[PDB]
RNA sequence: AAGGUAUGUAUCAAGCUUACAAGUUAUGUAUUUACUGACCU
RNA sequence: CGCUUCUCGGCCUUUUGGCUAAGAUCAAGUGUAGUAUCUGUUCAUCAGUUUAAUAUCUGA
């Protein structure tokens, strides 16, 4: 799995303005949603309405 | 998420301006603190010349920064050795 | 160079050896020490180019990459007509640096 | 560390006289090495202009010496009762005192 | 569902609307602050 | 002439209004070679030293 410098040491140790400095971490908790996408998005637990992305 | 509880921030904002920028604001600003705080002295002797430095008049003394010249209103008193000046503005008391 | 003024130039007479520049260092000029209009070859003396010395960079001292030149400027004022421009010394900077 | 020359003492004088009193961060964005605590810390312990930062009396020190010897140490609680109040000029008179007691 | 990809102006048609009423130089120093050299991994 | 009141002008706090949990948080720099400038600071008559000239030493 990930390894990559969530430590982050000083980081490159730049400005953070105020929701970058307090806000969540969206990435892993979208990589983990990309992980289980197949038992998240699964076809068949209502049956109704699905939307397909554009492209 | 907490889309009411999360560290707000607008849109196109651009961010915070790096170490440069924000000091030569502060450079700025504290130029616009000591002109106002002289101003509000009312001191007749604070010259600042062709490049952005200060001098005391009377005292003919160069002062690179702010705090160079408004700590320089202490030493040296050429500030009542007009005095001397004042008699010969008037010969007497 | 022009910037540390405590170093010294070999100056003895130029040979045919030309001279080398680091990779660090490659456009710089030897004298006027700038970027532009290089126009004349580095002739190094022997001693200067001898054995392990051989290739190595006039300024730095670390392995050369591209020939070495001077200006226009210092080619006009003939300032390459001196000595062989090799810098001798090493002095109180990329030894104190070193030990930092 | 808080070294706190001159250049500084002079323009917190000037933004302490601008800004105001419960106001400290907007002045410590002005000095570029201080943080608003050491600002609290500099303009409640050398630049107030209540501070009587001379003037030993006669008054306050036999005061003190009986008045540090009630609470012996915590010269904090007794800054404001001599009112020299800096809390360290006290230290310095009965540290002063007792060694002008002992010579 | 809102809570994020701003809103506020200035010209250019269909949407909708009635099909109507109508002739004082100065020193020595403790000492900051500024400044220089395309100085430097 | 003097006294009190009224009205017009010469005018010396006017910052964007109020309230919340001061609404809430934040704010890293090196090393090298050199200069400039403040603050602190202090400034009796020969003889030779020295200096463009001046200003230390020694002399009574
Ligand atoms: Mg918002
Ligand atoms: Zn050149
Ligand atoms: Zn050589
Ligand atoms: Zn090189």
């Amino acid at each position: 799995w990930e390894k990559a410098s969530g430590f982050e040491e000083s980081m490159k140790w730049k400005k953070l303005t105020n929701a970058q400095r307090s806000g969540l971490n969206q990435i892993p908790n979208r990589r983990f949603t990309l992980w289980w996408s197949p038992t998240i998005n699964r076809a068949n637990v209502y049956v109704g309405f699905q939307v397909q992305l554009d492209l | 998420m907490d889309f009411q509880h999360r560290p707000g921030g607008k849109t196109g904002s651009g961010g915070v301006a790096s170490s440069s920028e924000s000091n030569r604001d502060r450079r700025e600003r504290l130029r616009q603190l000591a002109l106002e705080t002289i101003d509000i002295n009312k001191d007749p002797y604070f010259m600042k010349n062709h490049l952005g430095s200060y001098e005391c008049k009377l005292c003919l003394t160069l002062h690179n920064n702010e705090g160079s010249y408004l700590a320089h209103t202490q030493g040296k008193k050429h500030q009542t050795n007009l005095a001397r000046r004042a008699a010969k503005e008037a010969k007497e008391a | 160079a022009k910037h540390h003024p405590d170093l010294i130039f070999c100056r003895k007479q130029a040979g045919v050896a030309i001279g080398r520049l680091c990779e660090k260092c490659d456009g710089k000029c030897v004298i006027c020490d700038s970027y532009v209009r290089p126009c004349t070859l580095v002739r190094i003396c022997d001693e200067c180019n001898y054995g392990s010395y051989q290739g190595r960079c006039v300024i730095c001292g670390g392995p050369g990459v591209s020939d070495a030149y001077y200006c226009k400027e210092c080619t006009i004022q003939e300032k390459d007509r001196d000595g062989c421009p090799k810098i001798v010394n090493l002095g109180s900077s990329k030894t104190d640096l070193f030990y930092e | 560390g808080g070294v706190w020359r001159n250049t500084e003492d002079e323009i917190l004088k000037a933004a302490v006289m601008k800004y105001g009193k419960n106001q400290w961060s907007r002045i410590a964005s002005l000095l570029h090495r201080k943080s608003a605590k050491q600002c609290k810390a500099r303009w409640y312990e050398w630049l107030d202009p209540s501070i009587k930062k001379t003037e030993w009396s006669r008054e306050e020190e036999e005061k003190l010496l009986h008045l540090a010897k009630l609470m012996p140490t915590q010269w904090r609680t007794i800054a404001p009762i001599i009112g020299r109040t800096a809390a360290q000029c006290l230290e310095h008179y009965e540290f002063l005192l007792d060694k002008a007691a002992q010579r």
